[PDB]
């Protein structure tokens, strides 16, 4: 309800963990924001259910 | 001239001036809605 | 969002600006008639002083219609929504 | 909640105990009215809690 | 004016859905009509930008091409508004109008894109660490602080001063004390709101007892945040330390954090002094967490009084006596010189020279 | 391919970082026959940092020039009398005497 | 009504021509405390026992004397080593001496709220304390950069004359005291 007054998207953000080589040296993350899924109402992680 | 809203989760008058960010105390809710006016509305019964 | 443009004759607002509130937004609980401005919005025409014209928000409609309620938002880009919701 | 004018419209239907062979027919306008063709019913409530 | 009358009363009237600017006096029709367009010829009009139209982003060079495209990369990975975004290039362009940034270096060009867009932050009074800046721009923080400097006194742009509450939200946000993780047991995870209000509480306070001006703000409030978090619940946290904290928390240990924890804790002492049950105890720096809380309660009378009673560094309250000692004024000049023989002992002697010279063979 | 080489590191938090502003120089402290011998080869050489920073292999030209402003900025007394007492240059037993502080600081990192 | 305090000038920077070429090898080789490395600098470091002195000397006879305390002392420290570089056998010359710069510092005693200071001369002001723990303020009546602490302690710069110093100094007291 509150998405729908500000004119905003009911989504949730993407985040996943992940493992790169900068300078042959391994560093690893274990949480980073890729992108935003808009969230289904009632679904399974939605607020409604 | 102080300006009164409403918050939408509260329902306490705020008072607030212009170019502020939309806020509301001892909570974080971002909607505000302005009060009934006082003057006088004359309704017919048809 | 500019003021009520009172009238200097009878000090009063002008039929147009009748229904805006102190703050230039339009107040829940009374009736809008045709051609009656809800927000006195002014938006500069630069993008040295700031030169504002006016772009009011008419309501065009035959019949009277009623403000329930306005409500005021804030998004992340500094930009106010004003929603006011009539009723017929 | 509800509406003013669905409250206006309600009020309307609501019927009055006066007798109207005492009162008259109100003139062509004249919306402050008179004491001979007028009657004045205040309502005046605020809900609180207990 | 009205052509018939010559009146200046004309007023725009829609009469019907009629656009009419019409005389007020005797109702003389000035002008009428207006020409819009239609829904299939909106659609069939193509939306066109100044930036092809007016004829720039042709007159532009491959680096300053990419230094915009580092720009938008930097500011879609922090995720900010479109707005944020044309702020910052908008920036970007002004700076390099400039020749003396124009013609730099590589470096010099990538913290210019990075003080750009602290700038536009600033500018919409969001918070935004240097040191996070710096971490996602490759760059160190002296050359970044010398660079930065230098484009603000070429530019003169208002620089609005970073907020400490937006500051102290932005981190209490990073801390996962919110949410029960598997790694953090059940008691440490604390009351976010709770949390947050009695860190604003705290930082307000140093800011006001003169702990945050000079210094850094974050080490402040990472103290104050710990303050916080220990006060919510002084029994089971009474072991733990501030690298402690850190490792739990997953978040780099600043410093000074220390040194602020410090100097909060011994204001919070003098606060206990200044009321009257907390100075019958007796409490330290270890027993007056568990009242921070009812310190922050009337926190101004106490700071009054404490005042009454400045933060200055240590090094200067050690009993400035002779403070900045005057001293003696030495004006002689002589006639113009005063002899050879200083000349003669400055000059190298040739055995000096032939030791230097076969030293440096 | 890397067997098993290297080891991951659960460092940079993707959350927020933070400054330095302090990263390499991390001097070292003298003492006092240090600060003698090093005003003895003032007196013996003057003000070039080339030759004191060759002649001292163990202690670095910059750090040798920061103790030098420290002294013209606290202890000017100090420097007019290392100026006006003179010795010429020596080679083989400012050798010697190198090898001894060589001792000297072998029995500080002893003790 | 005068603010009662006095600043105290810690560095005078002067340059000045010699009107003539120079050989930086034989001077450097031919002194004691020269200090030079064209690799490094191409100029000889010259320093004697005036109060605080330190001339670089350029092949073109340009030379910069910094750290003294006042410009008569800087003129003598100049002279000195123009008779310095003349004894070298050098036809070096004084001419052309111009106060280019000079240096002060001074204290308020009381401390001063830098983010107040920076919300009201902003136009003249810039407040970084992430950067640097000094407010940093440009004005043009003084024509002066200053540093101003926390602590009540400000370091004036970028003036001429002993003067603009002081009226600076006198102008800023009430500023920084309100
Ligand atoms: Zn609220
Ligand atoms: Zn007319």
């Amino acid at each position: 309800h509150e998405c729908r007054l500000r004119d905003m998207t009911y989504s949730a953000p993407i985040t996943v963990d992940i493992e790169y080589t900068r300078g042959s040296q391994r560093i690893i993350r274990n949480a980073l924001p890729i992108g935003r899924m808009p969230i289904m109402l009632r679904s399974s992680n939605c607020v409604l259910t | 001239q102080p300006m009164i809203y409403i918050c939408g989760e509260c329902h306490t008058e705020n008072e607030i001036k212009s170019r502020d960010p939309i806020r509301c105390r001892e909570c974080g809710y971002r909607i505000m809605y302005k009060k009934r006016t006082k003057r006088l509305v004359v309704f017919d019964a048809r | 969002v500019m003021g009520p443009m009172l009238d200097a004759a009878t000090r009063k607002p002008i039929w147009r600006h009748e229904i805006l509130d102190a703050d230039g937004i339009c107040s829940p609980g009374e009736k809008v008639e045709n051609k009656q401005v809800l927000v006195n919005k002014s938006m500069p025409t630069v993008t040295q002083q700031p030169q504002y014209k006016d772009v009011p928000i008419t309501y065009k409609g035959a019949t009277d219609s009623y403000i329930e309620k306005v409500m005021i938002s804030s998004n992340a880009e500094d930009a106010f929504l004003i929603k006011m919701l009539l009723r017929q | 909640i509800v509406q003013d004018e669905i409250l206006a419209h309600r009020l309307g239907l609501i019927p009055i105990h006066a007798d109207p062979r005492l009162f008259e027919y109100r003139n062509q306008g004249d919306e402050e009215g008179t004491e001979i063709d007028t009657l004045q019913f205040r309502l005046q409530v605020r809900c609180t809690r207990n | 004016r009205c052509p018939d009358c010559g009146s200046t009363e004309l007023v725009e009237d829609s009469h019907y859905s009629q656009s009419q600017l019409v005389c007020s006096d005797c109702g003389c029709v000035v002008t009428e009509g207006v020409l819009t367009t239609t829904f299939s010829d909106e659609g069939n009009l193509r939306e066109v930008t100044y930036s092809r139209s007016t004829g720039e982003n042709e007159q532009v060079s491959r680096s300053q091409q990419r230094g915009l495209r580092r720009v938008r990369d930097l500011c879609r990975v922090l995720q900010l508004p479109p707005t944020f975004e044309d702020t910052a290039v908008a920036y970007y362009q002004q700076a390099y109008r400039h020749s003396g940034i124009r013609a730099a270096r590589l470096q010099k060009k990538e913290v210019l894109v990075g003080c750009c867009v602290l700038i536009t932050c600033r500018q919409h009074n969001w918070p935004l660490t240097m040191g996070a800046i710096c971490t996602l721009l490759y760059a160190d923080l002296d050359v970044f602080s010398s660079t930065y400097m230098q484009i603000v006194k070429l530019l003169g742009l208002d620089v609005p001063s970073l907020c400490l509450a937006e500051l102290v939200k932005t981190y209490c946000s990073s801390f996962k004390l919110f949410q029960a993780s598997p790694s953090v047991p059940a008691k440490y995870v604390e009351d976010k709101e709770k949390m947050l209000s009695r860190t604003m509480q705290l930082v307000e306070l140093a800011n006001e007892t003169w702990l945050v001006t000079g210094r850094h703000p974050l080490p402040v409030i990472t103290a104050a945040t710990f303050l916080a978090w220990q006060s919510l619940q002084p029994a089971d946290r009474l072991s733990c330390s501030l690298a402690r904290f850190c490792k739990l928390a997953n978040v780099d240990l600043p410093y000074p954090a220390s040194s602020r924890l410090q100097e909060l804790l011994a204001v919070l002492l003098r606060m206990a002094e200044q009321l009257a049950w907390l100075r019958v105890l007796r409490l330290d720096k270890r027993s007056v967490v568990k009242h921070i809380g009812d310190l922050l309660q009337h926190r101004q009378s106490l700071v009054r009084s404490a005042f009454r009673d400045l933060l200055l560094p240590p090094c200067m309250l050690k009993s400035p006596k002779r403070i900045c000692p005057v001293p003696p004024v030495s004006t002689v000049t002589g006639d113009e010189n005063i002899s050879d023989s200083e000349i003669e002992q400055y000059l190298r002697t040739p055995q000096e020279v032939r030791d230097f010279q076969r030293a440096q063979a | 391919c890397v067997v098993e080489e290297n080891d991951p590191i659960f460092e940079r938090g993707s959350t927020t970082t933070y400054s330095s502003f302090r990263k390499n120089y991390y001097s070292k402290p003298w003492s006092n026959k240090e600060t003698d011998m090093f005003f003895l080869a003032i007196s013996m050489v003057g003000t070039d940092f080339s030759m004191i920073g060759q002649l001292f292999p163990h202690r670095a030209r910059i750090e040798i020039k920061n103790k030098f402003k420290r002294e013209e900025k606290t202890n000017g007394w100090r420097i007019d009398k290392a100026f006006q007492e003179k010795r010429p240059f020596d080679f083989d037993f400012f050798a010697h005497l190198l090898q001894k502080v060589l001792a000297e600081e072998e029995k500080r990192k002893q003790k | 009504e005068s603010s009662g305090i006095v600043p105290q000038l810690q560095n005078i920077v002067s340059t000045v021509n010699l009107g003539c070429k120079l050989d930086l090898k034989t001077i450097a080789l031919r002194a004691r405390n020269a200090e030079y490395n064209p690799k490094r600098f191409a100029a000889v470091i010259m320093r004697i026992r005036e109060p605080r002195t330190t001339a670089l000397i350029f092949s073109s006879g340009k030379m910069v004397c910094t750290g003294a305390k006042s410009e008569e002392q800087s003129r003598l420290a100049a002279r000195k080593y123009a008779r310095v570089v003349q004894k070298l056998g050098f036809p070096a010359k004084f001419l052309d001496f111009k106060i280019q710069n000079m240096v002060g510092s001074c204290d308020v005693k009381f401390p001063i709220r830098l983010e107040g200071l920076v919300l009201t001369h902003q136009q003249f002001s810039s407040y970084e304390p992430e950067l640097f723990p000094g407010l940093i303020y440009r004005m043009i009546k003084p024509r002066i950069v200053l540093l101003i602490f926390v602590s009540g302690k400000v370091v004036l710069t970028g003036a001429k004359v002993r003067a603009e110093i002081y009226e600076a100094f006198e102008n800023i007291y009430p500023i920084l005291k309100g």
